[PDB]
C-alpha cells in the first residue's frame, strides 16, 4: 500500500495520485 | 544524503497537495 510504496520505498507521482479519491 | 521517502505527517501533506479538491482517505499504523 501507500506506506510500503512511498515511505519504505520511493513512489512516483502517479502512484501517489492513485490513492486519492 | 537527501531523503526521498514520504512518511507520517509528510505523507499526509503529500496527499493533501497532490489530491487537492478530490480529497483522500488515510489511516496510520500508530
Amino acid at each position: 500500500g501507500i506506506v510500503e510504496q512511498c515511505c519504505t520505498s520511493i513512489c512516483s507521482l502517479y502512484q501517489l495520485e492513485n490513492y486519492c479519491n | 544524503f537527501v531523503n526521498q521517502h514520504l512518511c507520517g505527517s509528510h505523507l499526509v501533506e503529500a496527499l493533501y497537495l497532490v489530491c487537492g479538491e478530490r480529497g483522500f482517505f488515510y489511516t496510520p499504523k500508530t
